[PDB]
Protein backbone atom coordinates (compact mmCIF):
# COMPACT_ATOMS: atom_id res chain seq x y z
CA UNK A 1 0.00 0.00 0.00
CA UNK A 2 1.68 3.26 -1.40
CA UNK A 3 0.30 6.02 0.36
CA UNK A 4 2.98 9.39 0.58
CA UNK A 5 2.96 13.25 0.14
CA UNK A 6 5.29 15.89 -1.07
CA UNK A 7 5.96 18.19 2.02
CA UNK A 8 7.46 21.39 1.78
CA UNK A 9 7.66 25.03 1.25
CA UNK A 10 6.53 25.75 -2.60
CA UNK A 11 8.64 28.36 -3.59
CA UNK A 12 12.58 28.74 -4.97
CA UNK A 13 14.88 29.15 -2.07
CA UNK A 14 13.59 25.74 -0.13
CA UNK A 15 13.25 22.08 -0.40
CA UNK A 16 10.70 19.47 -0.96
CA UNK A 17 10.23 16.37 0.41
CA UNK A 18 8.22 12.80 -0.22
CA UNK A 19 7.00 11.90 3.54
CA UNK A 20 4.84 8.60 4.39
CA UNK A 21 1.62 8.67 5.39
CA UNK A 22 0.17 5.59 6.35
CA UNK A 23 1.99 2.69 8.76
CA UNK A 24 2.51 0.05 5.83
CA UNK A 25 4.10 2.26 3.52
CA UNK A 26 7.03 1.09 2.32
CA UNK A 27 10.35 2.87 3.32
CA UNK A 28 11.30 5.23 0.52
CA UNK A 29 14.83 4.00 0.56
CA UNK A 30 13.48 0.52 -1.16
CA UNK A 31 11.38 2.54 -3.29
CA UNK A 32 12.24 3.76 -6.83
CA UNK A 33 11.60 7.72 -6.75
CA UNK A 34 11.28 10.04 -9.65
CA UNK A 35 10.77 13.77 -9.88
CA UNK A 36 9.25 16.13 -12.61
CA UNK A 37 8.33 19.39 -13.57
CA UNK A 38 5.37 20.38 -15.27
CA UNK A 39 6.09 21.71 -19.38
CA UNK A 40 -0.06 19.92 -20.34
CA UNK A 41 2.61 17.81 -19.92
CA UNK A 42 5.50 16.67 -17.85
CA UNK A 43 9.28 16.52 -18.29
CA UNK A 44 11.40 14.53 -16.42
CA UNK A 45 14.16 15.74 -14.04
CA UNK A 46 16.96 13.71 -14.68
CA UNK A 47 19.10 12.48 -11.69
CA UNK A 48 16.25 13.65 -9.20
CA UNK A 49 15.52 10.27 -7.52
CA UNK A 50 16.19 11.29 -3.95
CA UNK A 51 13.30 11.82 -1.81
CA UNK A 52 14.64 15.29 -1.36
CA UNK A 53 14.08 17.51 -4.41
CA UNK A 54 15.37 21.71 -4.02
CA UNK A 55 13.68 23.77 -6.68
CA UNK A 56 15.86 25.22 -9.14
CA UNK A 57 15.34 28.56 -11.98
CA UNK A 58 13.65 25.87 -14.33
CA UNK A 59 10.88 25.07 -11.56
CA UNK A 60 9.42 28.02 -11.03
CA UNK A 61 6.05 28.64 -12.13
CA UNK A 62 5.82 24.89 -12.50
CA UNK A 63 3.77 22.40 -10.94
CA UNK A 64 6.41 19.72 -9.59
CA UNK A 65 5.45 15.95 -9.31
CA UNK A 66 6.89 12.68 -8.04
CA UNK A 67 6.61 9.20 -9.21
CA UNK A 68 7.25 6.87 -6.33
CA UNK A 69 7.41 2.87 -7.14
CA UNK A 70 8.00 -0.21 -5.17
CA UNK A 71 7.31 -3.77 -6.49
CA UNK A 72 5.13 -3.03 -9.32
CA UNK A 73 2.77 -0.59 -7.80
CA UNK A 74 3.30 3.43 -8.07
CA UNK A 75 1.97 6.37 -7.38
CA UNK A 76 2.17 9.63 -8.92
CA UNK A 77 2.40 13.15 -6.43
CA UNK A 78 2.02 16.71 -7.08
CA UNK A 79 2.89 20.07 -5.09
CA UNK A 80 0.00 21.88 -4.42
CA UNK A 81 0.57 24.74 -6.84
CA UNK A 82 3.27 26.28 -8.77
CA UNK A 83 6.36 26.85 -7.31
CA UNK A 84 6.76 30.40 -6.40
CA UNK A 85 9.44 32.87 -7.18
CA UNK A 86 12.48 34.11 -5.03
CA UNK A 87 11.67 37.39 -3.83
CA UNK A 88 14.24 40.08 -5.80
CA UNK A 89 16.10 37.40 -7.87
CA UNK A 90 15.04 39.56 -10.56
CA UNK A 91 16.20 42.69 -9.80
CA UNK A 92 19.15 41.15 -8.27
CA UNK A 93 20.01 39.06 -11.88
CA UNK A 94 19.09 41.97 -13.73
CA UNK A 95 22.02 44.57 -11.82
CA UNK A 96 24.37 41.37 -12.65
CA UNK A 97 23.95 40.95 -16.08
CA UNK A 98 25.46 44.70 -17.01
CA UNK A 99 28.76 43.69 -15.65
CA UNK A 100 31.55 41.20 -17.61
CA UNK A 101 31.31 39.02 -11.73
CA UNK A 102 32.18 36.26 -9.26
CA UNK A 103 30.81 34.48 -6.06
CA UNK A 104 32.21 32.93 -2.97
CA UNK A 105 31.80 28.68 -3.07
CA UNK A 106 32.88 26.00 -1.73
CA UNK A 107 33.61 22.69 -3.48
CA UNK A 108 31.82 19.37 -2.40
CA UNK A 109 32.37 17.24 -5.45
CA UNK A 110 35.32 16.78 -8.16
CA UNK A 111 34.50 12.47 -6.04
CA UNK A 112 33.97 13.59 -2.42
CA UNK A 113 35.55 16.99 -1.27
CA UNK A 114 35.58 18.44 2.53
CA UNK A 115 37.67 21.66 2.23
CA UNK A 116 36.85 24.74 3.63
CA UNK A 117 39.05 26.23 1.51
CA UNK A 118 36.66 29.12 -0.55
CA UNK A 119 37.12 29.37 -4.16
CA UNK A 120 36.06 32.06 -6.44
CA UNK A 121 33.22 31.10 -8.99
CA UNK A 122 33.18 33.74 -11.91
CA UNK A 123 30.31 33.79 -14.09
CA UNK A 124 31.61 35.78 -17.26
CA UNK A 125 30.31 37.40 -20.26
CA UNK A 126 31.44 34.43 -22.25
CA UNK A 127 32.67 31.84 -20.18
CA UNK A 128 33.27 30.49 -16.61
CA UNK A 129 36.46 29.45 -14.17
CA UNK A 130 36.63 28.10 -10.68
CA UNK A 131 39.65 29.16 -9.10
CA UNK A 132 41.33 28.80 -5.66
CA UNK A 133 43.41 31.95 -5.52
CA UNK A 134 45.98 32.04 -8.27
CA UNK A 135 45.06 28.24 -9.64
CA UNK A 136 42.57 28.09 -11.92
CA UNK A 137 40.77 24.58 -11.12
CA UNK A 138 38.52 24.64 -14.70
CA UNK A 139 37.66 27.03 -17.04
CA UNK A 140 35.13 27.18 -20.11
CA UNK A 141 33.53 28.69 -23.10
CA UNK A 142 29.83 28.50 -23.15
CA UNK A 143 28.87 25.74 -25.18
CA UNK A 144 27.13 22.62 -25.98
CA UNK A 145 29.04 20.30 -23.60
CA UNK A 146 28.23 22.34 -20.62
CA UNK A 147 25.65 21.69 -18.68
CA UNK A 148 24.67 23.58 -15.37
CA UNK A 149 21.70 23.16 -13.08
CA UNK A 150 20.67 22.99 -9.32
CA UNK A 151 22.07 19.81 -7.85
CA UNK A 152 19.39 17.23 -8.14
CA UNK A 153 19.85 15.65 -4.47
CA UNK A 154 19.21 15.67 -0.61
CA UNK A 155 21.30 17.01 2.27
CA UNK A 156 21.10 20.52 4.06
CA UNK A 157 22.71 22.76 1.59
CA UNK A 158 21.23 21.73 -1.71
CA UNK A 159 19.06 24.66 -1.89
CA UNK A 160 22.47 26.11 -2.52
CA UNK A 161 24.79 24.19 -4.08
CA UNK A 162 24.60 23.88 -8.43
CA UNK A 163 26.12 21.05 -10.61
CA UNK A 164 28.72 22.25 -13.24
CA UNK A 165 29.87 20.24 -15.96
CA UNK A 166 32.59 22.04 -17.76
CA UNK A 167 33.08 19.39 -20.57
CA UNK A 168 32.78 15.55 -20.47
CA UNK A 169 33.94 13.88 -17.78
CA UNK A 170 34.88 17.12 -16.11
CA UNK A 171 32.17 18.08 -13.44
CA UNK A 172 31.93 19.94 -10.23
CA UNK A 173 29.47 20.28 -6.92
CA UNK A 174 29.77 23.86 -5.84
CA UNK A 175 28.18 25.49 -2.67
CA UNK A 176 27.02 28.76 -2.04
CA UNK A 177 27.11 31.18 0.89
CA UNK A 178 22.87 31.46 0.25
CA UNK A 179 20.05 30.16 -1.88
CA UNK A 180 20.09 33.79 -3.40
CA UNK A 181 23.66 33.94 -4.87
CA UNK A 182 23.45 30.00 -5.78
CA UNK A 183 20.12 30.84 -8.15
CA UNK A 184 21.54 34.14 -9.44
CA UNK A 185 24.62 32.27 -10.92
CA UNK A 186 22.27 29.71 -12.66
CA UNK A 187 19.96 32.41 -14.06
CA UNK A 188 23.03 34.64 -15.17
CA UNK A 189 25.33 32.03 -16.41
CA UNK A 190 22.40 30.95 -18.63
CA UNK A 191 21.47 34.31 -19.85
CA UNK A 192 25.06 34.76 -20.28
CA UNK A 193 25.40 31.84 -22.71
CA UNK A 194 22.13 32.12 -24.23
CA UNK A 195 23.55 35.43 -25.56
CA UNK A 196 26.38 33.34 -26.47
CA UNK A 197 23.82 31.23 -29.09
CA UNK A 198 24.14 28.53 -26.76
CA UNK A 199 21.66 27.04 -24.22
CA UNK A 200 22.95 25.99 -20.51
CA UNK A 201 20.77 23.48 -18.56
CA UNK A 202 21.42 20.32 -16.44
CA UNK A 203 21.55 16.87 -18.22
CA UNK A 204 18.39 16.12 -20.40
CA UNK A 205 16.25 19.55 -20.08
CA UNK A 206 13.60 20.17 -22.38
CA UNK B 1 26.78 11.36 -12.91
CA UNK B 2 26.07 10.14 -9.77
CA UNK B 3 27.96 13.56 -8.68
CA UNK B 4 24.42 15.34 -9.83
CA UNK B 5 22.74 13.37 -7.01
CA UNK B 6 24.95 13.09 -4.40
CA UNK B 7 23.75 14.86 -0.57
CA UNK B 8 25.10 18.50 -0.53
CA UNK B 9 26.19 19.42 3.44
CA UNK B 10 27.49 22.63 5.14
CA UNK B 11 28.53 23.10 8.59
CA UNK B 12 31.57 30.02 5.36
Amino acid sequence: SLVYEIDGTEALGSCLRVRPCSNDAPDLSKCTIQWYRSSSKKELISGATKSVYAPEPFDVGRVLHADIIYDGHSLSLSTVGKIDPAAGLGSYVEALVRKHVDFNVVVTQMEDHTSESIHLFHVGKMRIKLCKGKTVIAKEYYSSAMQLCGVRGGGNAAAQALYWQAKKGVSFVIAFESERERNAAIMLARRFACDCNVTLAGPEDR
Amino acid sequence: DPAISKDVVLSF
